[PDB]
């Protein structure tokens, strides 16, 4: 169920400028198949989980 | 589920085509002998007093385990020809096989009560009792938790109780890369094309991958050191952190994965992360076989078990049930007989490592913060090779690190693993010693003098007598690991018997072996033949001397080691199209 650490990698690579289209594009498929389709779902639920998401707006 | 497939699915599902279920994870553990219960459909025995089972009170496993498992500690008998890598390899081997879920102490809630705390027998709680004059344990009111394995059928007691393989019975490194599919995408490296497994991005090891950190509610890594919050791992399987000695051994694999996909991806630069992965995580699951049935087994079985039991590999053989029996989760804890009362840490010469090179294990589970704080794994993983196994001995069962003090750090007492052991084959229904020897060919003893004949020990089945009445009663673990042990092996013939069956099924019934005809080619299954766990050391850290072959009988530095330039490295050549 819960967020795991190691997807707050995957939350900095969504919000990269310069980052591969195609691959924020895998990383967002693969947090929908999760039940987390906006940025904001994907930050809320890291946070309802137990991390730190100042630095994410 | 197609018929052409190349890859092991995640679940094992689809191994056997004509009956896609078989071996795959979160079913019912096979049968080999009817479920034994105090009424006939789920009651364990010991559950309700008075209740004989075959006309003799039952006893408490926790009496079982003081009058019969319980030795002088500092009177252990160092194994001269078994490894400590030898007791961890059969913890982790059985983590790829066999995994029986539990309910959470939060389904308390309203309802039961929380296991851990209360002493009250309801469900699903079956705590065990405590008899007069226990050495540690002196409230007859206290109890040991228990939690009874979760029904695999949830209802109306009409069919007999069984309980789940959350696990993949096939030999696949599931320990490793999960037994189900969103585990296994959480394992996974999906910020690229690399095909990795995640790895942990606060920590890192000299350099080196440790195991990314799980978020459990209620963590017990933390609890093992307050100050350090370093919390368990996350795995294939939850064990991983138990013991940073098993958490060494998944750490290793891991990293092997991703140094496979780094060389395949410099071989077949067009292969995508998919493609990667599969590829080592194919590679990285025969290499399990491989170590498992060339080198491992041999030593627990001996020759003769080795060749009744295991014989040579013709082929695959979709009619055998590849399933994991109910009794095989109890009969391969025979390794517990192996553990010793410490965790040994050694430093580039094999020399006792500071801070603390003698770790009272009742100080390690969970203790994942050790391997992050105090210096990594080849401190471990050194010790492990270069430290005897303890011999298991009808008169020095197992130690008090597990006996007494289990998990003391993160539970309100210390458990007693053998008694768990006992109780957790009463919660399964398994049936008793004799009903065993008879499912496998052996002589079946009644009496005091005829439970001495198959021991050579009649003290020891004087002590069996007092506290079961009769040899039908002893549970399996029990009287599995009073049998004296084969030549050249590390089990009696009972559960020789029983494991070496288990394997030979999980090899035949296995479309996906190493060996079968179309796996690998022929030129990928002559490079695997190669592998060996002291290479797998040598590839993924920073450790140059290693045990020689075989790693599980080696154990003494620096008589049984060799420099990392004198094994072949694996030959990935063959993998080039
Ligand atoms: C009893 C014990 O060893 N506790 C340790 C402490 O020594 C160590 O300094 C700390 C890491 O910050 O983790 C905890
Ligand atoms: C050719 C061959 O090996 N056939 C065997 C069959 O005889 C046996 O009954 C079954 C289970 O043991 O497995 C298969
Ligand atoms: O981006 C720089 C970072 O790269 C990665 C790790 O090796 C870190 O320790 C380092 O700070
Ligand atoms: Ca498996």
């Amino acid at each position: 169920a819960n967020f795991l650490e190691h997807e707050l990698s995957y939350i900095d690579v969504l919000l990269d400028k310069n980052a591969d289209q195609a691959t924020k594009d895998n990383l967002r498929s693969y947090f929908a198949d999760k039940g987390l389709h906006s940025i904001k779902d994907i930050i809320n639920k890291a946070k309802q989980d137990g991390f730190d998401v100042s630095k994410y707006e | 589920c197609p018929e052409q497939d190349k890859y092991r699915t995640i679940t094992g599902m689809c191994n056997n085509r004509r009956s896609p279920t078989l071996g795959a994870s979160n079913r019912a553990f096979v049968r080999w002998l009817p479920a034994e219960y105090e009424d006939g459909f789920s009651l364990p025995y010991g559950w309700t007093p008075g209740v004989k089972r075959n006309g003799f009170p039952v006893a408490l496993a926790r009496a079982v385990s003081n009058e019969i498992v319980r030795f002088p500690t500092d009177q252990l008998t160092p194994d001269q020809e078994r490894s400590l890598m030898f007791m961890q390899w059969g913890q982790l081997l059985d983590h790829d096989l066999d995994f029986t879920p539990e309910p959470a102490a939060r389904a308390s809630f309203v309802t039961g009560v929380n296991c851990e705390t209360s002493c009250v027998q309801q469900p699903p709680c079956f705590p065990l009792k405590i008899p007069p004059n226990d050495p540690r344990i002196k409230n007859q009111a206290d109890c040991i938790p228990f939690f009874r394995s979760c029904p695999a059928c949830p209802g109306s007691n009409i069919t007999i109780r069984n309980q789940i393989n959350a696990l993949t019975s096939f030999v696949d490194a599931s320990m490793v890369y999960g037994s189900e599919e969103p585990l296994a995408r959480n394992l996974r490296n999906m910020s690229n094309q690399l095909g990795l497994l995640a790895v942990n991005q606060r920590f890192q090891d000299n350099g080196r991958a440790l195991l990314p950190f799980d978020n459990l509610h209620d963590d017990p890594c933390l609890l093992t050191n307050r100050s350090a919050r370093i919390p368990c791992f996350l795995a294939g399987d939850t064990r991983s952190s138990e013991m940073p000695e098993l958490t060494s051994m998944h750490t290793l694999l891991l990293r092997e994965h991703n140094r496979l996909a780094t060389e395949l991806k410099s071989l077949n630069p067009r292969w995508d992360g998919e493609r990667l992965y599969q590829e080592a995580r194919k590679i990285v699951g025969a290499m399990v076989q491989i170590i498992t049935y060339r080198d491992y087994l041999p030593l627990v079985l001996g020759p003769t078990a080795m060749r009744k039991y295991l014989p040579t590999y013709r082929s695959y053989n979709d009619s055998v049930d590849p399933r994991i029996a109910n009794v095989f989760t109890n009969a391969f804890r025979y390794g517990h007989t192996l553990i010793q009362p410490f965790m040994f840490r050694l430093d580039n010469r094999y020399q006792p490592m500071e801070p603390n090179p003698r770790v009272p294990l009742s100080r390690v589970f969970f203790a994942s913060w050790r391997v992050v704080l105090e210096g990594g794994i080849d401190p471990i993983l050194r010790g492990l090779m270069a430290t005897p196994a303890k011999l298991n001995r009808q008169n020095q069962i197992a130690v008090d690190e597990i006996r007494e003090r289990l998990f003391e750090q993160v539970m309100r007492i210390g458990l007693d693993l053998p008694a768990l052991n006992m109780q957790r084959s009463r919660d399964h229904g398994l049936p008793g010693y004799n009903a065993w020897r008879r499912f496998c060919g052996l002589p079946q003893p009644e009496t005091v003098g005829q439970l001495g004949t198959v021991l050579r020990n009649l003290k020891l089945a004087r002590k069996l007598m007092e506290q079961y009445g009769t040899p039908n009663n002893i549970d399996i673990w029990m009287g599995g690991v009073s049998e004296p042990l084969k030549r050249k092996g590390r089990v009696g013939p009972l559960l020789a018997c029983i494991i070496g069956t288990q394997f030979r099924k999980l090899r035949d019934g296995d479309r996906f072996w190493w060996e079968n005809e179309g796996v690998f080619s022929m030129q990928q299954r002559q490079a695997l033949a190669q592998i060996s766990l002291p290479r797998i050391i040598c590839d993924n850290t920073g450790i140059t001397t290693v045990s020689k072959n075989n790693i599980f009988m080696s154990n003494s530095y620096p008589r049984d080691f060799v420099n990392c330039s004198t094994l072949p490295a694996l030959n990935l050549a063959s993998w080039r199209e």
